[PDB]
Formats: C-alpha cells, structure tokens, sequence
C-alpha cells in the first residue's frame, strides 16, 4: 500500500476506520457525522505519512499544519488534537530523532522503570520525551536484556533475538532508518541432512514438508470444526492434536488395506464357488460321454427308442458342454480381476521411519518458533497472532542486534548492576528497593510517583519470588502469570577461521535420530560477515542441553558438521559461546507462548496497571501506580522485539495521560 | 468446513482413539490382527482354488462332440414324429431342446407339431406323465 493509506497500514491502523482507541480520545468525532470522520481519518493518515517519510527529525504540530492543505487544515484544533494524540501514543516522534523543540528545563513527575530491555528503553525515551523524570534499574551490566550480542574481535553474533520479521507494518522499520542496521534478507532455502550426513532428496523433502503443512491444517479442523478442545477436563494441546491426527491417518491406511484384500477374498470365494460348479459339471460330462459312447456302440439299424437315446444323450452332452464353456468365460473375467487387484495394492504405510524423522525436523522448527514443546501450546489459541503478521522478507542483523537497545539508551539515566528486589506501591506513591549485584550488601531505595515493570515473565513466575510486591499483586494478576507460558530456546555460536559451508545458504538443517532429540542442534545459520555458524537447540532439548558442558555441546556440534561436510573440511572453532536462557536469572526462559489452558486474554490481563487501596480509609479512590510492559504484555504481538517496543510506547502514553493529563480529549 | 485432501477425520473416529490413553494402539492393533487374518484366509482359498484348478486339466476337449450341420426340412418322417413324442416325454416343453434332438426341425415347427398331431399322438397325456417327474 502507498500514499496516505500506506502510512496507516505501516502504522498497523485501518485507513478508513477509526480504531477503538481513537474512539476513546475523539468520542465527539466517532459519534459525529460521517464527513468529519473522513476529515479526521485523513488528518491522521497524512500526519503519519509526514512522520513516516522522514523519521530522523521530530514532527512538530506547526510543521504538520504547514504541509496540510484545505479544507483539512481549516480546523487547527482538530489538527492539534490529532497530532498530540499520535505523539502521546508513540505513533509519531518515537525512537531516536533530533529535537526541534528542546527539552523543558524542569521535569514534572518521577517514574522508575525496572528493566533496561527494549520495552524498558522504549518507554523511558518516551517519558523523558514528554518531560518526565525517568530512571531505569537494570540487574545486568548491559542494556537490551534478551537482545544480547556477542562481540569479540571481528566476530559478532546475537545470542538473543536475531530476526526482524518483515518491514510491512513493523515499527522496527522506522528504527532501521533511525539507526543504521545492516539489515540482510534471509533466503528461505533450507537443505536438510540426516544423521548420516547425506541430504534429503527433493522427493522426500517436499513430500514430508507438504505432509507437515497438511497435518497442521488437520488440527485446525479438529479445533474449529469439531470443537476438540477439552479431553478429560483438561485443555487440548497442539501436540496431542497432532498425534490424534497422525494416528487417524495411520488408522485410515489400515482401514484401506483391510477393505482392499476383503475385495480379493470376495472374489477368490466367487471363484471357489465357480470351480466347484465346474468340477461337478465336468464329472457329469465325463459320465454322459460314456453313456453316449455306449449308446452309439449299439450298431444300427435300431428301434426308435434306441435311436432316441443316442440323440437325446447327444443333445444333453452339448447342453452341458455349453454350460462349461460359459462358466469358463466367467472364470476368465474373474481371473483377470484378481490379477488387477493383486496389482493395485493401496499404500503400505502412512509414513516410513525415515519419513517420520524428517517430519520431526519440521516439528522441531515449530518448537523453535514458539520456543516450547508442542505438547504445551494451546490448540485453540497458539496461532492467534498469525492475523497481524507483517509483510515482506524476514531479515537478520548483520552488525549485531544490540546496536538498537544501545542506541535507545543514549541520553537516559540507567543504573546497571542494580537488582530490583522489592516493589512498594501505595496511595501516595511508590518505593523500589534494589541491591548492587556485585556486593549484594549495598542497598538502594528509589521513591517515585509510578513504577513501570518490564520484568520478564519468567522472573514474575519465579517461586520463591526474586521480586516481592508490597502489597502482593492481586490474584487476577498472579493467575495470569501462572497460566501463561514462558518458553525456552538456546543458541550455540561457532566461530571458525575458514568458511567451509555453502555461502549461498543462510541456513541448513540437521535431522535428529529420535523424536526426543528432534530439537537438539537441528538447525544452523550462516548470517555474518565473519565465518560464524550459529546452531539452535529448541523444544524439549533446550531445557536438557542446559545441564551439559559447553565442550560436550560444541563436540556434538562439530560431529554433525563433520557428517555434512567431511572430517577434513571442518576445523576446531577459535571461539565458542553457549546460551542458557532458562538458567539466566534475569530471564528464566526465552519468550512467552500461548500455553494450553491460557488464552490471548491473559496477555491483556498482564498489561492492566495496579491501583493500590486508599491509605486513610474513606479517602477517595487513587491513581494507578504500578504499570506493566514487555513482550509478555502485548496481546497482538507477543514474544518479539517489535512487540516489546510497542508495549513500551504503550505504557509511556498511558503513564503520561495519567500524570500529565491529556488535553486532546475535549 | 472440509478437512484437507488426504486427511481422514470423522467425529465417530476421534472418540474411538481418545477414549483412554492406550485406545490408540488398541484400535491399531485390532486392524493389524484383522489384516493378518484376512491375509492368510486369502492364501487358504488361494490353495483350495489351486487344487480345483488342477482337477479341471484338459478341460473337456476329449468329451466334446463335433457340430452336426443340418439344413432344416419341413416334412415329418414317421421316424421324426416318433423321436418327437419321446422327446416331449423326456423333455416336457423345452422346444429348443426338443428341436435339438430331432435335429432337422426348427422350433416353430415343433410348436405347430404340438397342435396338428396333438390328438393323434395323445400329447396331453404325455405332458402329464412328464409333469409327474
Ligand atoms: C531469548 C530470545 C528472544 C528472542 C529470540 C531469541 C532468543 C534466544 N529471537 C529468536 O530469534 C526467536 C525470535 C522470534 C522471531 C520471529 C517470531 C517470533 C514469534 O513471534 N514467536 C511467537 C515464535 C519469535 C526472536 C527473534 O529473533 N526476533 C524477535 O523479534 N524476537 C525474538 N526474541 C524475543 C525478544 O528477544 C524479546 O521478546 C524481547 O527482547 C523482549 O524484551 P523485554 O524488554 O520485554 O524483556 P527483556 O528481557 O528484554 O528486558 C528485561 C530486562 O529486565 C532486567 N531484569 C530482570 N530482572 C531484573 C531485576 N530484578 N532487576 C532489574 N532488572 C531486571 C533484565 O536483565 C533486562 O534488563
């Protein structure tokens, strides 16, 4: 999409409809006459376009009204309302841009942000952009959290997020113009290779893949057409539904052979009954021939009974000789049909043992994408976010995805090595208590009007708590925390001095020997300028390889590489890194997933801010003080970077509207 | 609304495989037993029908009798009349067979014969005697 309509699409907004959110800020216009809605909608779309056309500088209201034209630029307040709305909620003037209007000398309001992850940084920048006092507390000695980048010498490799998923509607597209990012397209061609090191032939590779995709659709049919979503009071997972589908396909194969050979016996038996008729007929014809022979032996001239006997027996023998001939047509037809069936047997199996293993790889890929064993993904809801998918190629970051958080952190008050440990929120304000990670003795106290919590969901899940909430979080929040899924997925960075792989393939697979180890090192990435291969550990394997030393892992890595390219071809790696995100205490996993028994509504629960009880009883109901953001908080884009970032921008607008007021709602 | 081509998923089928935990392998085992069953019941009758197929060697070639070709006369020799009356008693009303015996009379003549000479060869009685068997 191009024009002002493209700006709306590139902003995840319908160009010809007002969103639920715009309704809330412009309830005059949405209940108003339809012409004004078109006015407003154009003014929004145009303003997005201006910002989108050049996002390296701030888009001031003044600049906006200038490029606007009549009759759209007749009503300044409408334009000021629109521009201010967009500015507040991070649809314009977000990310890293030059300031036309420099910062106000005096800040208003104080907010503590826990976590220096992209969610964190994005809100922090926005709040400071709005004139608030922002301080970020970070337990690590670096920013970016789950956007980690390994850098040594000229080697560079992200151990965290490494993929941008298509720039059509992606906010990271704006950040790309703002920060130079070596954005390199991912060539989707992925050769598989088995345990033996020999590649799968294009016959299988496409037959199995297409079966995989067929198997997935099968489950959607079970889910949406057959309401197969509970089983013995427990919700059905994708994994279960896949087995049930496979079992039923194996069943149908057997059902098919049974009625095939039962077609044969129905015919063999029709033949049996036919031959028995033919023996018995031949034995009668044996007997009449003797009788006719004997009658012919009486030499003539005979009396007419004896002449009648010869003729009568001769008639009878040719009538039985006729029967036996017709029955031998009927055995010929039936003998031909038996050969035909004996030659068109149905399919022997559903999938062969080799075929099932290639299928396992395609499942490991799915376990990678959702960072969890398929046995945990909700069948009904696991793909609820497929509807908001971005358009375009998937990309990778050549220069290390850490360049983005680092760039956002510029200008911000960040306390590294500062492990938040208790959050106190009350009707009059909040207190955050953190320790120093190096010497846990040295205790810090932060007082502020509001806390934004971007703590990973794995951290929020931890029992016993790594962070104590005072007062405790209400059940509706803690239950959302239990229901949701926090998955796991680890990487292994292999630093060589020779390129020894196909440089024209970005990524190539390894097929596991068993279902159980289907995700153990099942995939490799050639993504960097230096000779660096990067190997995934997904699924049930992820959590298990975390109890195995690097050397053993890098060993198994070399062995698989030797099988694909020969022992001479691959040398020992100069530098090796192995991640353990479930072990990492500031992550306790990789990203969230829609657990069975959860739903997308939990992602909305996670985002509702907490409002504490009144101090003096009978005092008026207070402001909300605890706010939540992060990848686990954004229902339509979970478990991504862009989703984190959007959630930051979200809360920043929400906090601001609460402590600074929104004059654009009149 | 319809499952993907090549995928067999019926409501009836799915309970049957999810009734318990092992209801999957239980259902598959019975089908494995059902096939092996039918499989050897084929080679049973394959060998039964192999013996029957051998007893019929040579077919009936030695017992065949040459085709007699007669142009089809119209006058009734006293001989041909007597053949007829005996044919009726042995064969009832199978005129094709009765004509076959006489060999020189076409079927229509036999029916006519049944009336013209019906009194004199006392047919009516003969048919009743043929009815008695
Ligand atoms: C760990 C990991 C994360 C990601 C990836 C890989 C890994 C290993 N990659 C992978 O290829 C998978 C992938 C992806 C691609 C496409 C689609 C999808 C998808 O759709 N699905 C549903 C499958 C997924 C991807 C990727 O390529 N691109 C991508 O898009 N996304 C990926 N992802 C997710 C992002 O990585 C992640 O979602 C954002 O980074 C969210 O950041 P967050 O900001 O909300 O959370 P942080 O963890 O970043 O921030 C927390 C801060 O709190 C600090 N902290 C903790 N405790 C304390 C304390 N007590 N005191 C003080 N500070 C504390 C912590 O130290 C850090 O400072």
């Amino acid at each position: 999409p191009s024009g002002v309509e493209g700006a709306a699409f590139q902003s995840r907004l319908p160009h010809d409809r007002m969103t639920s959110q715009e309704a809330a800020c412009f309830p005059d216009i949405i209940s108003g006459p339809q012409q004004t809605q078109k006015v407003f909608l154009f003014i929004r779309n145009r303003t997005l376009q201006l910002w989108l056309d050049n996002p390296k500088i701030q888009l001031t209201f003044e600049a906006t009204l200038q490029q606007l034209e009549a009759p759209y630029n007749s009503d300044t307040v409408l334009v000021h309302r629109v521009h201010s709305y967009l500015e507040r909620h991070g649809l314009i003037n977000f990310g890293i841009y030059k300031r036309i209007k420099p910062l106000p000398t005096k800040k208003t309001g104080k907010v503590i942000i826990i976590g220096s992850g992209v969610s964190g940084l994005a809100a922090a920048r926005q709040l400071q952009s709005f004139g608030m006092d922002v301080t970020l507390l970070e337990a690590r000695d670096r920013v970016g959290g789950r956007v980690a980048t390994f850098r040594k010498g000229n080697y560079v490799a992200d151990l965290g997020a490494m993929v941008v998923t298509g720039l059509g509607g992606n906010p990271m597209a704006v950040v790309s113009k703002q920060v130079n990012m070596e954005l390199a397209k991912i060539k989707q061609k992925c050769p598989l290779y088995e345990a033996n090191g020999q590649a799968v032939p294009k016959e299988k590779d496409e037959m199995v893949e297409q079966e995989f995709n067929r198997l997935l659709e099968a489950t959607s049919y079970l889910s949406h057409q057959l309401d197969f979503n509970v089983l013995n009071n427990k919700p059905v997972s994708l994994g279960q539904a896949l087995e049930v589908v496979i079992q039923l396909q194996e069943k149908h194969v057997k059902d098919e052979q049974i009625e095939h050979w039962k077609k044969i016996v129905k015919t063999q038996e029709e033949l049996k009954e036919l031959l028995n008729k033919m023996v018995n007929l031949k034995e009668k014809i044996k007997e009449l021939h003797q009788q006719y022979k004997e009658a012919s032996e009486v030499k003539p001239p005979r009396d007419i009974t004896a002449e009648f006997l010869v003729k009568s027996k001769h008639r009878d023998l040719t009538a039985l000789c006729k029967e036996y001939d017709e029955l031998a047509e009927t055995q010929g037809k039936l003998e031909e049909k038996l050969q035909e069936l004996e030659a068109n047997p149905p399919s022997d199996v559903y999938l062969s043992s080799r075929d099932r293993q290639i299928l396992d790889w395609h499942f490991a890929n799915l376990e990678f994408a959702n960072a969890t064993p398929l046995s945990t993904l909700s069948l009904k809801h696991w793909d609820q976010d497929d509807d908001f998918e971005f358009t375009g190629s998937h990309l990778t970051v050549r220069n290390g995805y850490s360049c983005v958080p680092v760039a956002l952190a510029e200008g911000l008050d960040i306390k590294l090595n500062t492990a938040v440990r208790q959050v106190r929120y009350t009707a009059s304000g909040c207190e955050v208590i953190a320790v120093n990670t190096r010497s846990t003795s040295q205790t810090f106290i932060y007082k502020c009007d509001a806390v934004l919590c971007t703590l990973p969901l794995g951290v929020l899940k931890q029992q016993p708590p790594a962070v104590q909430f005072v007062p405790p979080l209400p059940e509706w929040k803690t239950s959302a925390v239990q229901r949701m899924g926090f998955g796991n997925l680890n990487k292994v960075v292999l630093c060589f001095d020779r390129v020894f792989w196909d440089p024209s393939v970005n990524l190539f697979g390894h097929v596991g020997s068993t279902t159980a180890s289907r995700g153990e090192l099942f995939l490799f990435w050639n993504l960097y300028k230096a000779p660096i291969l990067l190997a995934l550990v997904a699924g049930e394997a992820a959590g298990i390889m975390e109890n195995i030393s690097d050397d053993v892992i890098v060993g198994r890595c070399l062995a698989i590489l030797k099988g694909i390219f020969g022992s001479s071809a691959v040398p020992q790696p100069k530098e090796t890194v192995v991640s353990r995100w479930r072990a990492d205490p500031w992550a306790r996993g990789s990203y969230s997933y829609v657990a069975a028994g959860s739903s997308g509504n939990d992602y909305d629960l996670m985002a509702q801010p907490i409002t504490p009880g009144p101090s003096i009883p009978g005092a008026p109901q207070p402001i909300p003080r605890l706010f939540f953001a992060g990848e686990h908080t954004i229902r339509n884009y979970p478990a991504t970077v862009h989703g984190a970032l959007l959630s930051g921008l979200r809360e920043a607008g929400r906090i601001a509207d609460q402590f600074l007021g929104a004059m654009y709602t009149l | 609304r319809k499952p993907p081509k090549g995928m067999f998923l019926s409501q009836e089928d799915v309970e049957a495989v999810s009734a318990n935990a092992t209801a999957a392998t239980t259902v598959l085992r019975q089908l494995d037993m059902e096939l092996v069953s039918v499989k050897r019941q084929i080679q049973n009758i394959k060998q039964t029908n192999s013996a029957l197929k051998e007893k019929l060697d040579g077919g009936i070639e030695p017992y065949r009798l040459p085709e007699v070709i007669q142009k089809c006369n119209a006058r009734w020799t006293t001989e041909e009349q007597l053949l007829a009356v005996q044919a009726i008693r042995k064969y009832g009303r199978d005129f094709q067979a009765i004509s076959d015996v006489i060999g020189n009379k076409s079927v229509v003549q036999v029916k006519n014969f049944f009336v013209n000479y019906r009194r004199r060869f006392n047919i009516d009685e003969v048919l009743q005697e043929w009815e008695a068997e």
